[PDB]
């Protein structure tokens, strides 16, 4: 005798979802909505390739360490990656002054262009080619950082150096400089004749005047001397007045900020994969339509929403049995 | 089962179905065969696909978070800068599974629903003229060919016609 | 319909009734009218009252951003500042869309719900002495005058009365 | 009730059944006693176990707040740091206490939920062999002794046995 | 024949709600949570006015720009609105210390009382009506800060001033004062005759001394000189003192804390309406029973919780069709 | 006639808890979750007992105030307790640099051993004995912070100190020093005979030059005088190299970091209580398998989640009545 029966869909699926109530619950069908998955590179982001410092620091590249003439001239990039402890950094022992919110700053450009602000030629009363150190080698000989020049006295003579320098590009200036610190009186004659020193700085928004500390100190990379550097950001049509009697490390090399956007600095021990994606993350690169990731929360690009969690499954099928 | 259906009072599923998730088996003069009822069906897909795209709507504008560096003796924004982004990482890793764990439970739910709402359709047009078996099938007491039996698929099963 | 009810075997609502959500509609010899379960009404809206209250109880405490100030040196902590109240915004937007999305389909739902079990206290009551139509509508196998109906309104149906 | 069971048809519990959650009251010539229907009272309890543990587990890496301290002249990053953890602790309070409250409404359904689906299981076995009360009972038109009674329980109630 | 029938509710709204499975559901009832309106006005807070910097800024207000005369006595207020970018600050330019840690104080406090401290009379020894810089101009004339008094030399001596102020009243002092960075020694001496000062200053907590930077600076409002105030809170019984041979801003007008409170710094470029209200936002002002709003962040008063969303909505009555 | 019936259980149980649409509602049974309970005791943590400061701050434990000998020797500690406001703190006027920095590090410390790394005997070309004042009594008699010592001149004469500590221990040294800051030229000659003196600090990674600031300041604890004190972590391997001609506070003893691990500064008025614990609020120990508690943000140990909720219930059994 006829009859009608109403039932529900059913198959050989054993994928499964959890519930508040339940957990391992098979269903039908269910969609996955985590991805965990990356490359295990460093790619270019949509066609623009990451400035990836190898072994040098920010500081290495940006005060033209020796050991990073790699990056004497640098593209423009999308990010750029930095590992944990960079070997490469002040090869001189000393300290750079607001290194955090400079690199702060490098997350909000691209583009880097190296000008010669002050040409090593146009010291005349001052001797340019001798601020050396076998703490910053290159090649074996004594060497020292290239974008910035450690002047010297001249004839046992060191007269009080005026320099100016217009901004008359459009773009702002990085500009860098800074001062040596000595270990005792007679080093800081030998070196600059006159025993009481002085920095000024000004635009028209810095007004600094620097004096060397002597100090004895323990040896860093075999010198107990110090140097310490300083940092500006100079407006277009700002000027910027250097006045020094001594212990000036007068910029030669300065960056123009060419471009702006969204950059980031990238810690990694990872080196640059000829590849593309459209996002990055510190240990690889992902491709995926997912709407959640796991891999990490420091990303870049076009990427999924980071979550802690290692199985996200949304049911959208019936259970099955 | 929430509403005693699925694996209720109908025991199990129906490896045959494969046109939908809901649907009909019928047994007559001229054959037998199953049957997906589409606008229950169809109902379903809109209902759960929306589910997933408003689940996701929800969370793309979540909590990105940037790189800071910190000196040796800022070790106080350091830690605050790290926790609070632990913080938000945390609590919207919270969101997330939640969220899943929660509308996963509806969706089963749902599904049960569907096929009770579905069981009553047919149950309410037969009425007298077939009798409850109690697994989910009704027995008639006339003949009800496959012109009848889309009729009740379609829910315009002519009650007049008559039992015993 | 999670229950079936409202949109489900009862096809539409009444324009009609505007004493409550839930009620009744009865045709007998002494006239036609709409009439209101003012129990089923009140507790659907002491329900939904309270759960407005709730929501708005709950996020009375929330998070209310205040105005900082960081010079050109001080960029880390200006955006660490920046993202963290960003970051609390988002996840109290989060919140209310969510929790209002949720609730408004328990809210449909729970009427629903409440529409089904008006239903079956009135089905339960009549038992033989009526049929159900189908649509949410029970045909008497007596006569039924205003007393009688207000004693099935009230739950005090005396079934010892007959049939055929 | 969502489901209508629970202070709806079935009007109140029963303060003498203490073997379980949801289970029989029986009436024949061999006698009368309450009896719990281990299979549906062990789901709820595997239920709501699971649900107290997952409520538990999404919550064990919350946020716990440090000590930081600041001088008069960071008034700033110290109100930051203050809004931060009052922030964090305002989302997770919000979290626990509607966490508690939605799955608390959950579980009173479920438990509803549950007994109706106790009693359509005996209501589908005994089909036209008893008759509805109204009230969670069926009266017999065949007479049920224990081993009858325990069949119904296990669901293996044997239909074939007349009426009338 | 008899009959009876169970029904719904059903009207003619077209109010519409969301849910998770299905948008834009039609209803019988809703009731809407979000507030998305203001009256585009800056009022009152409860009777109480709020003060309205209007092309000036805090630094303007507080030194005493003489192009913010408006503001040399000010009534308590509610909260405080300051522009985007005030064009009238530091008139001569310069910088000052702690800027922000004191913007934040001000947030806490809703009454000034202006009071003079040290005459501008009482200097015998100084020049101290010559002060004036075309840099702060009052209608033509060269002028300067009306709350700190630029001291310079008199018949070529400027002797070491030393000055005490007790706070016998009983509310703390805003004290404010400043130094004069000079751009060579020759102006120096003009100005003050001893070519090598300092300014210190003490209280029970503040142990500083101050030198004067000679610096070469770019002109800024025609000056290459610059002027760096600095600022104290004066606890009551405590006394501030002050040695200085030279380049000394010293302070004449201070300000006593008479009224602590709930307040903010707002920005806005809105100004003064006659209104009031109980919640006040930087675009406009609130009155609403509503539970949540959508129109800014940044609020005070009694008001809504804010919001990212452009609706919401929670529905009370059921389905309609 | 036969029959069966279909039901649910009851109790005696007034149980409650709330929904979103109802809330008191009785149940069967119930879970709370929520701790509200303490002992009202500062207690051990797993067998540690915590170094409790009863009237002195950080600074006056490391420094050495003579009110703090209890603390002269400390052994491995838990979490540290501190009061609101401890009075024995700076007993000589002055300031500790970088003071939150340091109470940060103690937070990742659980043990001090103290170590003389300049005995105050070694001085011979100075007074060491002498660098007392009644601003830190002991007993009455006047005295001073015990772990510095406080050198003048001898014979009217202080030669320039060069001094240097080499770290030849494993682990970390907490070193601290400071500064005197006279209150006029002729309490610095008189003390020190050098009228223009400094203070040089040298380490692999510390390059500093104090001078003594002159200035006239009001009393507090009966001195105008300020003293300023310094802290360095030493590396391993490292030295620290003092130069010094006058106002120098040097120090005699250090402290070895020889336990890192988690700790807390705890802020509290309570005193120690012959206790033990796994979980310590500033208010009381917690004694609890409850994943939640109500009692203080501010926790160390294992302990439950805090929420501000006064009431948190599980149903888990059904509606009662
Ligand atoms: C520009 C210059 O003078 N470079 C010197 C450098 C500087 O003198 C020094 O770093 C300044 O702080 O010194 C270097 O080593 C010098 C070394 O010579 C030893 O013989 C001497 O006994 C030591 O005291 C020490 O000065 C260096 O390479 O960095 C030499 C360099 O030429
Ligand atoms: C109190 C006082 O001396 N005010 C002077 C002011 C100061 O000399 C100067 O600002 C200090 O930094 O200088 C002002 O302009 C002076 C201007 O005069 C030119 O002729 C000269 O060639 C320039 O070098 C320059 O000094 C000023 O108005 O601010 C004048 C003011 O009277
Ligand atoms: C090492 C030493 O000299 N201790 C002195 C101390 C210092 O002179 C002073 O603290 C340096 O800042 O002074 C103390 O009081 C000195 C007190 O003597 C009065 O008679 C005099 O009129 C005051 O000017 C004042 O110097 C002190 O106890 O701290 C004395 C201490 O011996
Ligand atoms: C830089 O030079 C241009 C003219 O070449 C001038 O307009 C500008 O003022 C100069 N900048 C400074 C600060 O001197
Ligand atoms: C201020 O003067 C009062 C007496 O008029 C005195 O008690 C108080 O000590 C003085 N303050 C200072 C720091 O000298
Ligand atoms: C400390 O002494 C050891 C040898 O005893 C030496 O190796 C080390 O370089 C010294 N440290 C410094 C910084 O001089």
């Amino acid at each position: 005798q006829d009859q009608i029966c109403i039932g529900y869909h059913a198959n050989n699926s054993t994928e499964q979802v959890d519930t508040i109530m339940e957990k391992n619950v098979t269903v039908t069908h269910a969609q996955d909505i985590l991805e965990k998955t990356h490359n295990g590179k460093l790619c270019d982001l949509d066609g623009v390739k990451p400035l990836i410092l190898r072994d040098c620091s920010v500081a290495g590249w940006l005060l033209g360490n020796p050991m990073c003439d790699e990056f004497i001239n640098v593209p423009e990039w999308s990010y750029i990656v930095e590992k944990a402890n960079p070997t490469n950094d002040l090869c001189y022992p000393g300290s750079f002054n607001d290194y955090e919110e400079l690199k702060h700053l490098l997350s909000r450009i691209n583009h880097f262009e190296k000008i010669q602000i002050i040409p090593k030629s146009s010291w005349s009363d001052h001797e340019a080619s001798s601020g050396v150190s076998s703490a910053c080698p290159y090649l074996g000989s004594p060497s020292f950082f290239r974008n910035v020049v450690w002047l010297i006295k001249k004839n046992s003579t060191y007269p009080t150096i005026k320099k100016s320098y217009n901004n008359t590009n459009q773009e702002d200036l990085l500009v860098l400089w800074g001062i040596h610190h000595p270990n005792d009186a007679a080093e800081q004659t030998r070196l600059y004749q006159n025993p009481t020193t002085y920095i000024s700085i000004g635009t028209s928004t810095l007004n600094q005047r620097l004096v060397p500390k002597i100090a004895t100190r323990s040896k860093v990379n075999g010198q107990s001397g110090r140097m310490e550097f300083f940092w500006t950001i100079l407006k277009p049509n700002d000027a910027i007045n250097f006045e020094s009697n001594g212990n000036f490390i007068a910029p030669e090399y300065a960056y123009k900020i060419v471009k702006k956007g969204d950059s980031a600095i990238m810690k990694s021990e990872l080196e640059y994969g000829n590849c593309n994606t459209k996002c990055q993350t510190p240990m690889g690169a992902i491709n995926s339509s997912m709407p959640f990731h796991n891999i990490h929360p420091l990303t870049i690009g076009e990427c999924p929403k980071y979550v802690k969690s290692n199985r996200l499954v949304l049911a959208t099928g019936l259970r099955n049995s | 089962g929430l509403f005693g259906a699925i694996a209720g009072f109908i025991e199990g599923g129906w490896q045959g179905m494969v046109d939908g998730w809901y649907g009909y088996h019928h047994s007559n003069e001229q054959g037998s065969g199953y049957a997906a009822d589409k606008e229950s069906t169809q109902k379903a897909i809109d209902g759960v696909t929306n589910k997933v795209n408003s689940i996701i709507d929800k969370m793309n504008t979540q909590f990105e978070a940037v790189g800071r560096e910190f000196n040796n003796l800022e070790r106080r924004i350091e830690n605050l800068n790290k926790k609070m982004e632990d913080g938000f990482l945390d609590v919207w890793t919270y969101n997330a599974e939640l969220l899943v764990l929660m509308e996963n439970e509806r969706t089963l739910d749902f599904h049960d629903s569907n096929v009770k709402n579905l069981y009553d359709k047919v149950r309410l047009q037969l009425r007298d003229n077939a009798k409850e078996l109690g697994n989910g099938c009704f027995e008639f007491y006339h003949k009800c060919d496959n012109e009848c039996m889309e009729s009740i698929r379609n829910g315009t099963y002519n009650y007049p016609q008559y039992s015993e």
